[PDB]
RNA sequence: CUCUUAAGGUAGCCAAAUGCCUCGUCAUCUAAUUAGUGACGCGCAUGAAUGGAUUAACGAGAUUCCCACUGUCCCUAUCUA
RNA sequence: GCCCGUCGCUAGUACCGAUUGAAUGGCUUAGUGAGGCCUCAGGAUCUGCUUAGAGAAGGGGGCAACUCCAUCUCAGAGCGGA
RNA sequence: GGACUUUUACUUUGAAAAAAUUAGAGUGUUCAAAGCAGGCGUAUUGCUCGAAUAUAUUAGCAUGGAAUAAUAGAAUAGGACG
RNA sequence: UAUCUGGUUGAUCCUGCCAGUAGUCAUAUGCUUGUCUCAAAGAUUAAGCCAUGCAUGUCUAAGUAUAAGCAAUUUAUACAGUGAAACUGCGAAUGGCUCAUUAAAUCAGUUAUCGUUUAUUUGAUAGUUCCUCUACAUGGUAUAACUGUGGUAAUUCUAGAGCUAAUACAUGCUUAAAAUCUCGACCCUUUGGAAGAGAUGUAUUUAUUAGAUAAAAAAUCAAUGUCUUCGGACUCUUUGAUGAUUCAUAAUAACUUUUCGAAUCGCAUGGCCUUGUGCUGGCGAUGGUUCAUUCAAAUUUCUGCCCUAUCAACUUUCGAUGGUAGGAUAGUGGCCUACCAUGGUUUCAACGGGUAACGGGGAAUAAGGGUUCGAUUCCGGAGAGGGAGCCUGAGAAACGGCUACCA
């Protein structure tokens, strides 16, 4: 629901072996390592001006993006930096030569890049086990309704 | 007829789980360890033989023991083992001292004799001769094929 | 652990057993072609069905298809080398028409008694299973 | 024994599973090397095809790098200050990655003093040559400099001593430092 | 299945070997080696399956065991080695020289070349990488590494060896026209220039292809490999090309050879 | 259908605090039960506000058994005022 | 003519039911806990390095003086390993 | 000229795609079930065609289509295009 | 290969079942049984119990021969043929059997490893090791078989004393030229410069750095690089793969109970000149570190399961969903642990229950659509009386391995 002023876990947060020398005065008070996701992709702006960390960001941090880039619709929120993403389809019977409407739940990693709520349709990639539940990895994010 | 083991204490037979290198069991494969009996490391009236080794000799003479003695059997056999066992030095030849045994068939006895290890031959002299030209020969043509490449390199640039 | 060495049977029983119109026709042939038993005409009714139903479904098909010339041709090229197919009733239209005894005169059988020989399917019964 | 598998796990939707098969060996997994501050004791271990691990269980001295002066030396950590993950750790002063230890400031003295010919915070030639111009570039933070009086420097451990067998760290500079420091003065 | 498996059911081995159902449970199984063993050819199939110069596989090792043969110039004596594409098999004591390349259907054809050209095959790049010391090195479908490439060399361009010294020899890139084999699938066996490459990120990039008869077929890209310029082979094609034709077509050219 | 003497024991309930025979018969609990319980009922002599049957809760009421417990006991000993 | 229910005989089926009924399996609270594995120790027996004193060698190079490497033999004084 | 559906379902054609089984081409196991053989000849040092083809109705991937059926967009203008 | 018929009435037409009919890679049983081809076969019930035998061992020209083995001769006075035993190496993780467990598991098609391990085969890959007077014409110990002293009723039990090998075990030399670095005796004061001293294989661990790009011009601070026409100037200046990376790869400072860098074996018997058993030298074998290949493995994305609500809420027990750090693993990951939040699934059927449930390739039934079946020739999975634990190894949570509890 909100994110931390960086430095709130008793870990201080930094991105792994981005040096900054304090015998060198700058203008940033701190480097940012961020890249180019993939695919087409465009990195946000939220991605590179931000001080947040997570390790699990799809620019700026220490996964990628590989396998297959799904989207549903967004149906809660309610956990922290994940979401939970329902994907709609339709099931054929051969025997009815009819369908049934069918629907899965996928949890997804969701950036602190993208400020996300329920409604929004949203561009996940597969991703390597983040955390058991989660896969996958929002990567684009189409509006709501408003 | 279970065997004492070194150092367990107790004067009582017990099941170890024993293991290569150890006595009292020979692995039937590697890696099998197994629960066998054994007998404590302490004397007790529950032996049937105890095995005793002299250290000091005493006033008479012991008339199976002190009074016989009895061969080795195998002579040594590496150069050097050789060399130690005669007290030669390094530049003594060996060939000429292997210990030979006469072996008799029925007319026609005849004597043999190890064959000395780790004795330098013109043979193994001539092995360490090919490694040696093999490294450098192979370190060169490398390096031959290294600058060779960096200046097929440049001509992909200064034209 | 080896393969299947695969089979298949042959006929095909009558699915009403006790047809006297049936019965009695079976039993004409039997006799002219000097067979053994029904399942000499089980055989060849069997036979016969599938090759109906090859070109049956052959037929359905837009003409000029790939499929149903090379596999028409090539059944039509098969039932007029052993002699059930008249020589110039090579369509498939003609294949639907045919019946038990356009395979049934061709046997051996009815060849050794056809053309002298035998001067009987019964005497050309034992002709052929005695060498 | 230990075994890292999924299996035992619950499925989100909460249901138990039923046991599919037995333990395999490989999703197996080994007890902590809680690595302590002592004589050099390390034991390895046989991995996944051949392969050795390093239970380093009892360690002095580390291999420790001043970055920003770009150099490295080797001291003998002191103890075990702070620790992100649990302060039991730090009780018993139990050497892990992300753990905060005290170390000898000597060997970064010995560099200094040497290097650009300084103190810090109280002949020849080219040795003379060599200071001057390396001055102008030798002043360092006084959240750093201060520290050397005491004889024992903050640093943080990025090795992972019941893996590789090495208690490697790097001296805390930066806002880290300043960011482990406000918690030092918090609790410790 | 505790370790890796050393048995091949006859059934389970690949088809294009053509072995017989009956006659045995077993199957060769090619050992580790040059080619993946499915896309493979043992010794011991080429040397009595393919060619009937053994009828026991006791036989077939009595060959190999008097060194009888060369595959690629080095002297292989395992039964089952698992030779494949662009290797060439000398057999001297009869001075035979083939080069297994590909039928018209998906198979392995006898194809004899001569005492030349089996100095030399072709290799399909598969990695172009840096190797330690700054060395570059490509690698070839043979499993074949050659170290300090022409930096032009990129990945899937093919490339001329030599067979008793290693060392490229000239090769082809890949673009628009080139002369392309198809190595496996539904159009294994098949030949023709490009047209087109229809690249996919994330995965999967088709080929499309035309043959010298206008007929368009398409691959992916794993399935290319190169062998020259178009209507301009950098070496000899079996039989027929691998043009292909229909069943129908095929019908046609047999009642027609036959006869006379 | 009949007689005594007005009716002729219904709904229920039982060897029940009411059953003589009787330590009733069957089942259950036990190694073994004149005990207990569940049943059966031509019930010497059950039975309907002379109240009948059911009943949660309550009981220093009567009765059976289990667990725990323990000098009740086997089998006695020792100590303190 | 058809036909309904009690009542009466025989056989079969399921149901209810004292038995704090019984059996088998899975999962389990509590308490107890084998074994091998990891670890703090222990140290039957083994053993590497170093040092002074002793006996016997050969010279790194001298008219008498000077001084290394390797090998092995017994009182010891240290610090290490299996 | 390459990329190009607001977001889809649908439909076409392909691709990756085990063998056996099934369907089915050739072949005279003497016939057939089978098998994948075999066929021709100076048969005294030979020649030669084969071992096809089709099927996968879900999902994924590639591709031609825009009818039918869904969906988004400018209303306090917080609009489009340059 | 699109068919029906018999039975409710006195008779009729319907509903509607029962009964007949036909097949079954469908099992059993009965009666009968001549020839040819093909050949399933203790699945069902009891993954119930098992006497006895067998089913896993292995040697080249090429690791170890002092058999008091045999053949015998060798030119054989080191050895030399053949070779019991034993050591060393490799295999025993393949196969074969079964279907007990298992219902989002397995399995199928389709992905993923920018998330890891991999004996082997195949192709590559090593001049750097000591040190401010060193074995390299080759270092040092030990053990088996054997010998002899023995124990026990018993077994693939073994004790104590004596011997001797290695590609076993443990040690340890080596190689060209340049260059770049740091420390810096000293000299001469300027644009100032150095004499030689040490460091620089690979692997290990940690930090820092390079790994450029869409199109162009200056100004300075900091430390110092070429130059020229000694005033100041500086051009033609280098960098790879991916859709994407902290990629490949190189560099700097160091770290290390220091990984590897041939003390090995068979054939060959040649060539040089100062003629010394001097120097050079062929064809392989077996090793080896790193990368590639291969045979794999391990996780993994999407979609797909039979009956059931007389199962409606489930999950957080004692991890249930996520975050941060750590530990652990070959590696990703609530896999485990600390701390932190309260999340996660559900009428589009969660959760629970049943299955006489291993999944699939496929099988039976032929209008079409469907119905039923799949222990069982191939693929995947799992298990070896029940559980757990583990040694060895590249690989096993292995059972013709071990350890324990249970039966």
């Amino acid at each position: 629901s909100t994110e931390l002023t960086v430095q709130s876990e008793r870990a201080f947060q930094k991105q792994p072996h981005i040096f900054n020398n304090p015998k060198v005065k700058t203008s940033k008070r701190t480097k940012r390592w961020y890249k180019n996701a993939g695919l087409g992709f465009k990195t946000p702006k939220t991605a590179i001006e931000g001080s947040y960390i997570d390790k699990k960001c799809p620019f700026t941090g220490l996964v990628s993006i590989r396998g297959k880039i799904l989207t549903g619709t967004v149906v809660s929120t309610k956990m922290h930096r994940t979401i939970v993403i329902r994907r709609a389809y339709l099931h054929y019977i051969p025997k009815y030569n009819r369908y049934e409407k069918r629907h899965k739940n996928v949890p997804v990693h969701v950036s602190p890049a993208f400020r996300v709520q329920v409604g929004d349709i949203v561009t996940v990639g597969q991703c390597r086990p983040i955390s058991k539940t989660v896969r996958f990895n929002v990567v684009k994010v189409s509006a709501a309704a408003g | 007829g279970f065997p004492m083991k070194q150092g367990v204490l107790l004067p009582t037979r017990i099941k170890l789980l024993l293991t290569k290198n150890v006595s009292c069991y020979r692995p039937r494969r590697d890696g099998e360890r197994k629960r066998k009996s054994v007998r404590g490391a302490i004397v007790g009236p529950d032996l049937a033989v105890l095995a005793l080794v002299i250290v000091k000799k005493g006033e008479q003479e012991l008339e199976g023991l002190t009074d016989t003695t009895v061969p080795k059997r195998l002579g040594p056999k590496r150069a050097n083992n050789i060399r130690k066992f005669f007290g030669l030095s390094k530049e003594d030849d060996v060939r000429d001292f292997v210990i030979r045994r006469e072996v008799t068939k029925g007319e026609k006895t005849y004597t043999k004799a190890p064959k000395i290890q780790r004795l330098v031959t013109p043979q193994r002299l001539q092995r360490k001769r090919h490694q040696r030209a093999l490294k450098v020969r192979n370190a060169q043509a490398q390096r031959e094929a290294a600058a060779e490449y960096a200046q097929l390199l440049a001509k992909r640039l200064s034209e | 652990p080896r393969a299947p060495r695969t089979y298949s049977k042959t006929y095909s029983t009558p699915k009403r057993p006790y047809e006297s119109s049936r019965l009695d026709a079976e039993l004409k042939l039997a006799g002219e072609f000097g067979l053994k038993n029904k399942k000499e005409i089980y055989r060849i009714s069997f036979q016969l069905s599938k090759i109906r139903r090859a070109a049956r479904d052959l037929l359905t098909r837009d003409e000029k298809d790939p499929k149903r010339l090379f596999e028409g041709n090539a059944l039509i090229r098969r039932l007029v080398r052993v002699g059930v197919l008249s020589e110039d009733k090579k369509k498939l239209d003609y294949v639907l028409a045919l019946k038990v005894e356009d395979f049934l005169e061709r046997r051996l059988q009815t060849q050794v008694y056809k053309l002298g020989l035998a001067k009987s399917v019964h005497h050309a019964r034992v002709l052929i299973t005695q060498r | 024994g230990i075994s890292r598998d999924s299996r035992h796990k619950r499925s989100a939707t909460g249901a138990k599973r039923a046991q599919f098969r037995k333990k395999r060996k490989f999703e197996l997994g080994r007890q902590p090397a809680n690595t302590k501050i002592g004589a050099k004791r390390i034991h390895s271990v046989r991995t996944r095809g051949g392969n050795k691990k390093y239970r380093a269980l009892r360690i002095e001295t580390g291999n420790f790098s001043w970055a920003s002066e770009g150099i490295s030396k080797k001291t003998r950590i002191a103890g075990v200050v702070y620790h992100p993950s649990n302060n039991e750790l730090v009780r018993t002063n139990t050497l892990t990655k992300a753990a905060i230890v005290q170390i000898d400031a000597t060997p970064f003295r010995q560099w200094f003093e040497a290097h650009y010919g300084q103190t810090l915070g109280k002949k020849s030639k080219n040795a003379e040559r060599k200071w001057a111009a390396r001055a102008a570039s030798a002043k360092i933070e006084s959240s750093v400099e201060s520290q050397f009086s005491a004889g024992r420097l903050y640093a943080c451990i990025s090795s992972r001593p019941g893996q590789s067998g090495r208690c490697d760290g790097y001296i805390l500079e930066g806002e880290e430092l300043a960011f482990y420091l406000r918690r030092l003065t918090a609790k410790k | 299945a505790r370790g890796p498996k050393k048995h091949l059911k006859r059934l389970a081995a690949p088809h294009h070997w053509l072995l017989d159902k009956l006659s045995g449970c077993y199957a060769p199984r090619p050992s580790a080696g040059p080619h993946k063993l499915r896309e493979s050819l043992p010794l011991i199939v080429f040397l009595r399956n393919r060619l009937k110069y053994a009828l026991n596989g006791r036989e077939v090792k009595a060959i190999l065991m008097q060194r009888h043969v060369k595959v690629d110039g080095k002297v292989r004596t395992d039964t089952t080695y698992p030779a494949g594409f662009m290797d060439v098999i000398t057999l001297d004591a009869t001075n035979e020289n083939f080069r297994l390349v590909y039928d018209v259907k998906g198979r392995f054809a006898v194809h004899r070349i001569t005492d030349e050209e089996a100095s030399y095959k072709l290799g399909k790049v598969k990695k172009v990488q840096l190797g330690k010391k700054g060395v570059p090195y490509v690698v070839t479908h043979d499993g074949r590494t050659i170290r300090y490439p022409d930096p032009n060399i990129k990945v899937n361009d093919t490339v001329k060896i030599d067979l008793a010294s290693g060392k490229i020899t000239d090769f082809i890139k890949f673009d628009a026209g080139k002369l392309v084999y198809v190595t496996g699938g539904r159009n294994l066996g098949r030949i023709g220039t490009i047209v087109h490459k229809e690249r996919h990120d994330g995965g999967f990039d088709l080929v499309h292809i035309k043959d010298s008869l206008d007929n368009t077929f398409v691959t992916r890209l794993n399935n290319v490999f190169v062998i020259g310029e178009q209507g301009k082979p950098y070496i000899s094609l079996p039989k027929g090309k691998g043009i292909k034709l229909s069943i129908a077509e095929e019908r046609d050219r047999r009642r027609a050879q036959q006869g006379l």
